[PDB]
């Protein structure tokens, strides 16, 4: 996935 | 091989965007409340140096412009990004995957290919109930090699 932080 | 330290207090590295005047010190992941309050953190606990997609998460702060990522969107297109470890600058320049929200808006650039990348992510508005940062912008970099 590209994410989150 | 660059390794990123257990200690989550410690600096892993440093990220430098001249175009956009950022210059900070990179801590361990997750990225949380607590690592960002420490600066910018990678995205993920399981983070990698020689992983073919690297994530760091920045805060954005209209009380501190040149805060973290809170000047990111400054990074046009081309911009250079440079990202020191230990033994390496690594350089990487802005794709057209910017400022976008993480999912519909871009996807998957070079997640698999064209190269080594760096996926940079402001991040704001933690939910501690989903441990998810519910305000995201995405800046995809990839490596000039």
């Amino acid at each position: 996935l590209p994410e989150t932080g | 091989k660059p390794q990123i330290p257990k200690d989550k207090s410690k600096v892993a590295g440093y990220i430098e965007i001249p175009d956009a005047d950022i210059k900070e010190p990179v801590y361990p992941g997750p990225a949380t409340p607590e690592q960002l309050n420490r600066g910018v953190s990678f995205a993920e606990e399981n983070e990698s140096l020689d992983d073919q997609n690297i994530s760091i998460a920045g805060h954005t702060f209209i009380d501190r412009p040149n805060y973290q990522f809170t000047n990111l969107k400054a990074a046009k297109k081309g911009s250079m990004v440079y990202f020191k470890v230990g033994n390496e600058t690594r350089k990487y320049k802005m794709t057209s995957i910017r400022d976008v929200k993480p999912t519909d808006v871009g996807v998957l650039d070079e997640q698999k290919g064209k190269d080594k990348q760096l996926t940079l992510i402001t991040a704001d508005d933690y939910n501690e109930k989903t441990g998810v940062w519910e305000k995201r912008k995405i800046f995809v970099a990839t490596e000039v090699k």
